């Protein structure tokens, strides 16, 4: 059956990225399609589940020559005193058969957390004490001590703009979608490209679907830069360096990765 | 479990009893002592029986030619199975307690 | 209405080791300076409350719960009450060689308690937005970390702002700490002009704090590390009971002694 | 009358929401017929649908079934358990109790009422202390003669600012208990 | 007593008819919605590596209102917009048991998979037996703790006893925070949990190197506009906006350090302090706690300091602070 068939048919329009990104994989020819696909009413509904008569009486009475305005007025239609307990009981009973369908803990060292990751004589100890145990026997000395005029006119200078400890562009908007839609695209394949990157995976099966998926970096990788070009020659403004960053890092880690590899063998 | 009923001591397998298990036990051990027969209520649908029971057994212990047998009725065979099950939870209790068998037979038909 | 704490780390070693120094700033101007700046702020509102705490290598004390000069008879007791109790804490000091880094976190828990005391205690009719100035003094204790990361993030529910005002050291937990607050930061580098920076940076309350340019926050050095050798790392190894951050990848974490599966 | 009643619901929108609110099942003469209905009613009561059991009085199965913890939750009873005033046989029953023991004719009739609702409503208190409230949909109930003749356990517990009971109220005291009774001791 | 501090959560709601019905004083359903919010900030604010999902259930079928995620923002949104949902239907637990199952089995074993059902409507119509799904669940040691609300639900109270989980219906609102909030806290690590290490990475913020030289413009990584500095990862290379958040490339979870540290309070619980209400020679009138004078008779201490806290001073301690603030010293 073409169940793959169906299922692009199903997303060709209901969904615009997952489609977008998918085409964009295959506008420059860059790999197969296969791989994509590859890794990654009530009443009459109620009436139907509840009464087996009423599913049988459907199946011998499919609309033929007749009309469903005519089988739902067939619905509705001591001796009938019984009959309604009866039927009471009959359907509560359908109805549930329906719904009825088949160390505590220790530790060695403490002080670790006490000191956690944040990182780093004698007689000093009594000058320093007895020094400033003599300091303040004088007090209040506000009416002058605490401040004065040119050394509150400077912090006002260094708090201005250009004083110290106060330091002190949205031009492009259509490149903005172009570069959403590239990061849009990268992600998309990073995804799977770093799928079982990390796990070592030391199996001939799974391996080879991480050197497939090497080599599909190479060919993607390809086709990028050529979108940057395109870019660039533009007004040489706004750098775009961050999409760089992830590409030259995923080779960093595939030729690392394929040299820790040799050295194992 | 062992309470100095004031008529004997009695034992008892659970924990702890309500004040109404105590005043049962008394009306109860005041009509066999009295020899006659009588009439009780007690609203617990279960509890009854083993407070009975265990009354009984020891009436029984205390004065064996008093009493020949118990001989307890239900209405209905489920029902009466649910007291053999109490009675047997009851003759273990008491057998541990005693740390050996006794000549005691309890059955149903 | 707002409630302002002001914790001062009037740590003696330091303190002391300035006066040895005989250099200008003092331990007293710092007093002084805190002082003016709790008057100033009283004397914004009626409705605005003040406290202050003072911190020491063995416990952290407060120092706060007519006119003889012509004086709002409110600041002059303010002012009597802080300054004798500051020289009896400063005057009486026991001494003590193995522990001498301030416990500035230890005050901090006080204050937060406080702070949800009168919270508690003040009339529903009326919001108090509190404030804790915290200003540093000397370097922090790496054995602190842990409890001072506790109270930051008691203040963080219970919406406080710990405004750093550390001087001549930059301590990164403390930074770390009015980070995570969204406290402002200041580094003071003229301790003789610090009651202008108060009254300018800190001095402004959280209401009218965002409408109103300060010096831009500190980039912050959320730096982790393993528990063996005390340096940055980048990746870390984690496990389900410890939550210890770690060098490699190891048979069994030492402070967990739990029975890993490997795999 | 449990026919009749049923009936009436049944021609009004009542019986429809009852349905909607929770499972219905009927007792009927036929003893299997009784132990189906019942065989779901106790999972229905353990299944999520949960179960409303309509039964009589005087049926065997009224007295042969113990209603324990999550069964039988709330215990109502629609009018005061009278037979029918036409059997001749009670007629002898009763009249010879007239003439000898000499008790009131009234007074067997009221007695062979309250005995049987006691019976069939003392279910839900069967042990280990599990929750419960019996709810006596009829006013007979709040006179002083049947309140009288109730066992003692049952009537120490009614009082009089509950004895009679509007519906709303009943439903409101109702979930209130429920709600204490909810939460452990 | 072990804890698992990273556990994925599912609070499954029910939108059943029998929400409709205000037995609490504003609408069932609206309550639970933001009662629910608060829980949901809570529990991001107690535990930051966890992450948490909504289920939604109503006219027997079961959607995800929000997947697995780090941002309590996001969560928040979503109940607000189903405050306003129809609220018609009848839920079906082997629907929403068999969704969180689906997401969960696939989950991490080392972390604790939770589930929390707010059961409103005492009913459960199901396609197929629950009993089976319960064999499942514990196959795969979901713990799945059912809040019942008025009805004491057998089907939940053998889920949750066989399952692990612990069962509760509502007596008022005011317990329906308690339960909520006891929830929040992790639960202990039982025999059937196991523990195993987890990956984990540190990102650093970062700004324009030096006046915007060599930058590195990025938008966002989940109409974000350009931003000159944010976080970043060890891996990916790609902007974060904020952290906590688990890797949309690497799959690892990027958490700065005071996330961590946010957690370590339960794995140190504070000893509950011998509430004595004589003075008991504590002649100190001002409570250490607070230097307040202690208007009633009540005094909290220490195994260790020994020193005395108010009631207001205690009750905060073990409630939030979870450190004694004098025993720090
Ligand atoms: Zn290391
Ligand atoms: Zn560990
Ligand atoms: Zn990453
Ligand atoms: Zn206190
Ligand atoms: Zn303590």
């Amino acid at each position: 059956a073409n169940k793959e068939l169906e299922e692009k048919n199903r997303m060709l329009q209901e969904d615009p990225v997952l489609f977008q990104l998918y085409k964009d994989l295959v506008v420059s020819q860059v790999i197969s399609a296969e791989e994509f696909w590859a890794n990654r009413s009530d009443i009459i509904e109620s009436i139907f589940r509840t009464y087996p008569a009423v599913k049988m009486k459907y199946a011998e009475n499919v609309p033929h020559n007749m009309t469903e305005k005519e089988f739902w007025t067939r619905f509705f239609q001591e001796n009938s005193n019984a009959a309604i307990i009866k039927r009471f009981n009959h359907h509560s009973a359908m109805v549930l058969a329906a719904g009825l369908r088949k160390i505590a803990l220790n530790l060695k060292k403490s002080d670790r957390y006490y000191h956690g990751p944040t990182p780093i004589t004698s007689q000093d100890i009594i000058n320093s004490f007895q020094s400033i145990r003599q300091e303040m026997e004088a007090y209040t000395p506000k009416l002058t001590q605490v401040l004065s005029s040119s050394a509150a006119s400077s912090t006002i200078t260094a708090l201005s703009p250009g004083g110290a400890l106060m330091q002190g562009q949205m031009v492009p908007n259509d490149i903005q979608s172009e570069l959403k839609h590239l990061y849009v695209a990268v992600g998309e394949l990073l995804r799977h490209f770093w799928s079982c990157f990390p796990v070592n995976t030391p199996f001939l099966e799974e391996k080879v679907v991480k050197m497939k998926s090497n080599l599909e970096r190479f060919q993607v990788t390809k086709l990028c830069p050529f979108q940057e070009k395109i870019r660039r020659q533009y007004l040489s403004t706004n750098l775009v360096s961050h999409i760089e960053e992830m590409l030259q890092t995923a080779y960093n880690k595939l030729h690392t990765w394929q040299s820790r590899r040799l050295m194992k063998k | 479990m062992k309470l100095n009923v004031d008529g004997l001591l009695v034992y008892f397998p659970y924990d702890y009893i309500y004040p109404e298990q105590f005043s049962y036990m008394r009306e109860l051990k005041r009509t066999l002592d009295a020899k006659g027969h009588g009439v009780l209520e007690m609203p617990s649908g279960t509890g009854k029986t083993v407070s009975l029971l265990a009354l009984i057994m020891a009436y029984q212990r205390a004065y064996p030619l008093e009493v020949t047998k118990l001989i307890y009725c239900s209405r209905t065979v489920p029902e009466i199975e649910k007291v053999i099950e109490e009675l047997r939870k009851l003759l273990n209790f008491y057998e541990k307690q005693e740390g050996e068998k006794l000549p005691f037979l309890g059955l149903a038909l | 209405l707002n409630l302002l704490v002001i914790v001062v780390d009037a740590n003696p070693i330091w303190w002391g080791k300035q006066a040895l120094k005989e250099s200008q700033f003092t331990l007293s101007k710092c007093i002084d300076a805190v002082m003016v700046l709790g008057n100033s702020h009283l004397f914004m509102n009626r409705s605005n409350k003040l406290a202050v705490i003072a911190s020491h290598i063995q416990e952290s004390r407060f120092l706060y719960p007519g006119s003889k000069d012509g004086k709002y008879e409110l600041l002059t007791s303010a002012n009597e009450v802080i300054v004798e109790e500051i020289k009896d804490l400063m005057t009486k000091s026991d001494i003590k060689g193995q522990h001498t880094e301030t416990l500035l976190a230890g005050s901090l828990a006080k204050a937060l308690c406080y702070i949800h005391r009168m919270n508690k205690e003040v009339k529903d009719n009326q919001e108090m937005k509190s404030r804790i100035l915290v200003i540093k003094a000397a370097e922090d204790s790496a054995l602190q970390y842990m409890n001072f990361m506790n109270v930051i993030f008691a203040a963080q529910k219970q919406n406080i702002l710990i405004d750093a005002c550390v001087l001549d050291s930059d301590s990164g937990l403390l930074q770390q700490a009015c980070d995570i607050t969204g406290g402002l930061y200041l580094k003071v580098p003229q301790m003789p002009s610090l009651l202008q920076y108060l009254l300018w940076v800190f001095l402004p309350d959280q209401d009218q704090r965002s409408q109103l340019i300060l010096p831009p926050p500190v980039h912050v050095d959320y730096r982790a590390a393993c528990f063996c050798h005390r340096n940055l790392i980048e990746i870390g190894y984690v496990c389900s009971v410890c939550l210890s951050i770690f060098c490699n990848f190891s048979p069994i974490c030492t402070t967990c002694e739990t029975a890993f599966k490997i795999s | 009358y449990m026919e009749s009643t049923v009936a009436s619901w049944y021609e009004q929108g009542i019986l429809e929401n009852i349905q909607r609110n929770k499972l219905l099942f009927i007792e009927t003469q036929d003893g299997a017929e009784t132990s189906v209905a019942l065989e779901k009613y106790q999972e229905a009561c353990e299944n999520g649908r949960g179960a409303i059991l309509l039964s009589v009085a005087r049926g065997k199965v009224s007295e042969g079934i113990d209603f324990v913890h999550h069964y039988g939750r709330a215990v109502i009873m629609f009018g005061v358990p009278y037979v029918y005033t036409q059997s001749r046989i009670l007629k002898a029953r009763l009249e010879y109790l007239r003439d000898q023991f000499q008790i009131r004719e009234n007074d067997f009739l009221t007695f062979d009422a309250m005995r049987h609702a006691a019976q069939c409503v003392g279910r839900a208190i069967r042990g280990k202390t599990d929750y419960g409230l019996m709810v006596f949909a009829d006013k007979r109930f709040a006179r002083g003669d049947k309140r009288g003749k109730l066992p003692r356990w049952i009537q120490e517990h009614l009082t009089d600012a509950n004895l009679n009971l509007t519906v709303d109220e009943g439903v409101q005291v109702a979930k209130y208990f429920l709600r204490q009774m909810a939460q452990p001791f | 007593v072990r804890l698992g501090m990273m556990r994925h959560l599912y609070v499954v709601v029910d939108g059943s008819r029998t929400m409709e019905d205000q037995d609490l004083k504003p609408n069932r359903l609206t309550c639970t919605l933001k009662l629910l919010e608060y829980f949901v900030e809570e529990y991001f604010d107690q535990n930051p590596i966890s992450q948490i999902g909504i289920i939604v259930t109503k006219s027997k079928r079961a959607e995800k209102l929000t997947e697995l995620s780090g941002n309590p923002r996001k969560h928040i949104t979503s109940l607000k917009k189903a405050v306003d949902m129809t609220c018609h239907g009848e839920p079906s637990l082997y629907n929403s048991l068999s969704i969180a199952m689906q997401t969960l089995k696939h989950m991490p074993g080392h972390t604790s998979r939770e589930v929390l059902i707010i059961f409103s409507s005492l009913t459960t119509c199901d396609p197929s037996n629950i009993y089976d799904l319960i064999k499942t669940l514990k196959a795969a040691k979901i713990r799945v703790s059912v809040i019942g609300l008025s009805a004491e639900v057998r089907v939940c109270t053998v889920l949750a006893r066989e399952t692990g989980g612990t069962y509760h219906v509502i007596l008022d609102e005011s317990h329906y925070k308690e339960l909520l909030t006891h929830h929040v806290s992790p639960p202990p690590a039982s025999s059937s949990s196991e523990c195993s290490l987890i990956r984990m990475g540190f990102p650093q913020h970062t700004i324009a190197s030096l006046s915007d030289q060599d930058a590195k413009p990025s938008f966002s990584m989940a109409e974000p506009g350009l931003t000159l500095g944010g976080y970043f990862c060890p891996q990916c290379r790609a902007k974060y906006c904020e952290l906590p958040v688990e890797c949309k490339i690497c799959g690892l979870t990027l958490v700065s350090a005071p996330h961590l540290a946010r957690s370590y309070h339960h794995l140190f619980p504070l000893d509950a302090f011998q509430e004595i209400p004589l003075e008991e020679y504590n002649g100190e009138r001002f409570c250490y706690g607070c230097q307040g004078e202690l208007k009633d008779q009540h005094v909290y201490v220490c195994a260790v300091c020994q020193n005395v806290f108010c009631v207001d001073c205690d009750v905060f301690v073990h409630d939030s602070l979870h450190c004694c603030p004098g025993c720090i010293h």
